[PDB]
């Protein structure tokens, strides 16, 4: 905890991230072969021979066809959802998940984690630098509610204002600037010690890291990155940020009475490129998401 | 120390000695204990002329059985090969001869083990690295048999083939990922 | 008869230095003497020219022409030789670079017109060439906006001189 | 009427190569949810339709065996059975065609 400009903080954070990723890649010495199997439906019995801790499941979908690259959003390594750009470890059996599948609930949760994380990325770089922004967390709300939510403490100077429609449309236009550049959701699975050594300043991030490290016995939390943003989340993400097509932040709401300081919950709604809606239905969904989502218990 | 029942090992030695007897009965003035040096340098410059892609010297160094077995899959690739160091002095392990009278020929096959270290770096036809590594003396031991047609009056000693033991360690892996496709179905059901 | 498109797969480049880019793989393949006219085959070759190989197969599986099955066979076996022989590692990661059609050797017949008159009916044949290059398909050249038009016009006006004098 | 001059290759290339004559890219195409064999929207998948027509052909061959000659065409519903698969009580009067296979996992 010290005085730091907001840019040298992201410099030291993504430099430490790149150092840990280089160490993760360098720990394995050679090219080890793993035999990932395809236990899906369409092309059964296919067995790839991959490079261990190098090859992604996107690099397994590239072997088959281009449609496995276009429409597959999450992998399913043996029982567990694996994000499409995470290097495989052991000899496994794999299966790809799409948006128009029969039971897409896991990939819906993954999509809304990724959209809430994008909203945090677009909130944290839009405010005045003399004001302080502390990204608290994104609580895992179910997708049956209309919007994804992200929790942010604003400045002590700003316990009185609320944004008009122009600031919200500025937020969505910056989020569309984020969407228009096709960026990879890069993951990295780090120990709790290195992860706590990354952040070091946001005490809200510190207790969230401790909460996610307390539940597994190895103390490993899931870090992710879009470009130069680094955030904590539970579970996997979607591959690219260009999968989102219709994006919007709806409103903000203040939830005071549980705490002295004021936490502001930013809300917004999204839809992928394969599941886009007509303008009328989209305005209906945009209209519902202004109401406050409260599903935490 | 020797194991139990050493007499059958001496019987293998007897079979090797009666084959040496047959090669000497055909062609005398043939020393035995300098043939590992001939074997080693034949092996080495055979692989060097494979590196230079010069078939006309390979034909007098290696035989018609292993010329496609060493030249076929390398036709558009480029091999960079280098014998760096002899680890252990080579040894003759089996001498045999066959009396196949189909056209009055007899062949004498010398099996000789060799334990050494080489480098190997196989590239692609576009010049991309494919299999090996440039400057590392990775060690391998190989049992290679030689062969000279005795009845032919010119008859060099050419490398015939190499026998791979079943307990051999698997070779170093490929640099590229590989897809093995499953059963390609007609309208049917996949049963496995 | 000249067959040089077949021999282009036998080029072997020197081994690349470590401080160099990748040099993507190049695969030439062709099918000679197809019983199909070279213009109608050219329309399909112009359809493919820039697309990726999976998109090319997708467009050619649903195009209702005689040459579509032929070019689908050629592209499938070129994909197979690219993965097997020329050391492309990903089956999907190939785009069509060149795609064209040439005249093949034709025969001649009589057509038996309706008096004691006749024409020379010609039994048409053609070729199909294709060249694959590994890598993602290149982005299309975007149409020039008004900024580029204005910049080129001002560059033109800045370029002019006082002609026919010192 | 006859041509008065030979059309050159420039005029011909301007005619036979414009976008009104080129082949239009279609984008109706996606993978089939079962069997992944690249159907078109608004069109049944040819692989799945080939499956169904092969099984229908074998059922029709067994029907043609059971009906003897032509002009027979019974006045009862029919129903097909695979190996195992005892007739249900609701399929009492219905004609029973049993070929020999396991029941495939799309025909229920
Ligand atoms: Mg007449
Ligand atoms: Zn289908």
């Amino acid at each position: 905890a010290s005085q730091l400009s907001p840019t040298e903080l992201t410099e030291m954070r993504n430099d430490l991230f790149n150092k840990e990723k280089a160490r993760q890649l360098s720990l394995t010495p050679r090219t080890e072969k793993i035999e990932v199997k395809h236990v899906g439906k369409t092309d059964p019995g296919t067995v790839f021979v991959m490079n261990k801790n190098i090859s992604t499941p996107y690099s397994c979908a590239m072997h088959l066809s281009e449609w496995y690259c276009r429409k597959s959003i999450l992998a399913l390594v043996d029982g567990q959802p694996w994000d499409m750009y995470k290097p495989l470890t052991k000899s496994c059996e794999i299966k790809f998940l799409t948006f128009k599948d029969c039971d897409p609930g896991e990939v819906n949760k993954a999509y809304w984690r990724s959209c809430a994380m994008m909203m945090g990325c677009v909130i944290e770089r839009a405010f005045k630098d003399e004001y302080m922004v502390n990204l608290v967390r994104a609580p895992e709300v179910p997708v049956i509610s209309g919007a994804f939510c992200y929790d942010v403490v604003l400045d002590s100077k700003l316990d009185e204002w609320m944004p008009t429609k122009e600031n919200l449309r500025s937020f969505t236009k910056d989020a569309h600037a984020l969407i228009y550049k096709d960026l990879p959701f890069e993951t990295l699975e780090v120990e709790a010690k290195v992860a706590l050594e990354i952040f070091q300043h946001s005490k809200y991030k510190v207790d969230f890291i401790e909460e996610k490290a307390s539940q597994n016995p190895e103390r490993i939390v899931k870090l992710h990155r879009i470009g130069d943003f680094i955030d904590v989340s539970e579970g996997p993400l979607i591959p690219r940020t260009s999968i989102c097509f219709q994006y919007e932040v709806s409103a903000v709401h203040n939830l005071q009475p549980t705490q002295p300081s004021l936490i502001r919950r930013f809300q917004g709604v999204s839809l992928p490129v394969h599941l886009r809606a007509h303008f009328t239905i989209w305005d209906k969904l945009l209209e519902r998401s202004r109401k406050m989502v409260t599903e935490d218990q | 120390e020797g194991l139990i029942e050493r007499t059958e090992r001496m019987k293998k030695t007897m079979a090797s000695q009666v084959s040496i007897r047959r090669i000497k009965d055909y062609d005398a003035n043939f020393k035995i204990k300098d043939f590992p040096e001939k074997a080693k340098d034949i092996f080495i410059e055979a692989h060097l002329c494979l590196n230079n892609s010069d078939h006309d010297r390979l034909h007098t160094l290696v035989t018609e059985h292993c010329f496609p077995d060493m030249t076929w899959d390398i036709k558009y690739k480029t091999v960079r090969w280098s014998f760096v160091e002899s680890l252990e002095p080579s040894h003759v392990v089996q001498v045999r001869c066959s009396s196949m009278m189909n056209q009055g020929n007899v062949y004498g096959q010398i099996t000789v083990r060799m334990h050494t270290r080489q480098t190997l770096a196989i590239y692609d036809r576009f010049g991309r690295l494919m299999y090996g590594q440039e400057d590392v003396p990775k060690d391998v031991l190989e049992y290679v048999v030689f062969e000279k047609q005795l009845t032919n009056p010119y008859g060099s000693w050419r490398m015939h083939t190499k026998i791979v033991p079943p307990w051999a360690p698997p070779k170093q892996p490929i640099l590229k990922t590989v897809m093995i496709p499953g059963p390609q179905l007609k309208p049917e059901e996949e049963y496995e | 008869i000249s067959r040089k498109w077949e021999k282009k797969n036998k080029i072997v480049y020197p081994p690349q230095l470590p401080g160099e880019p990748r040099r993507p793989a190049e695969i030439y393949h062709c099918r000679r003497q197809i019983k199909y006219s070279k213009d109608k085959m050219w329309y399909l070759a112009k359809l493919i020219r820039g697309m990726s190989i999976d998109q090319a197969l997708a467009q050619l599986e649903f195009n209702d022409k005689k040459g579509a099955k032929i070019i689908k066979e050629v592209l499938l076996e070129a994909q197979d030789m690219a993965v097997r022989d020329h050391n492309v590692e990903f089956r999907s990661n190939l785009y069509i670079a060149e795609s064209t059609s040439g005249r093949g050797q034709c025969l001649k017949r009589i057509r038996y017109h309706g008096r004691g008159r006749f024409g020379i009916m010609e039994k048409v044949y053609c070729h199909y060439f294709v060249k694959l290059v590994e890598g993602p398909p290149p982005p299309p050249e975007p149409p020039k906006t008004a900024v580029a038009h204005a910049k080129e016009y001002i560059q033109q006006l800045r370029s002019r001189t006082i002609v026919h004098t010192l | 009427a006859a041509p008065k001059n030979r059309r050159t290759i420039e005029v011909n290339r301007c005619r036979r190569r414009n976008p009104q004559k080129l082949i239009k890219v279609k984008n109706n195409i996606d993978v089939c949810p079962e069997c992944g064999h690249l159907k078109q929207k608004h069109v049944l998948c040819a692989y799945c339709y080939e499956k169904v027509c092969k099984e229908t052909a074998e059922i029709r061959r067994q029907i043609g065996k059971q009906e003897g000659g032509p002009f027979k065409a019974p006045t009862i519903e029919t129903v097909v059975l695979y190996t195992g698969e005892t007739p249900s009580e609701q399929d009492q009067g219905k004609r029973i065609i049993e070929r020999d296979r396991k029941r495939p996992s799309w025909f229920t």
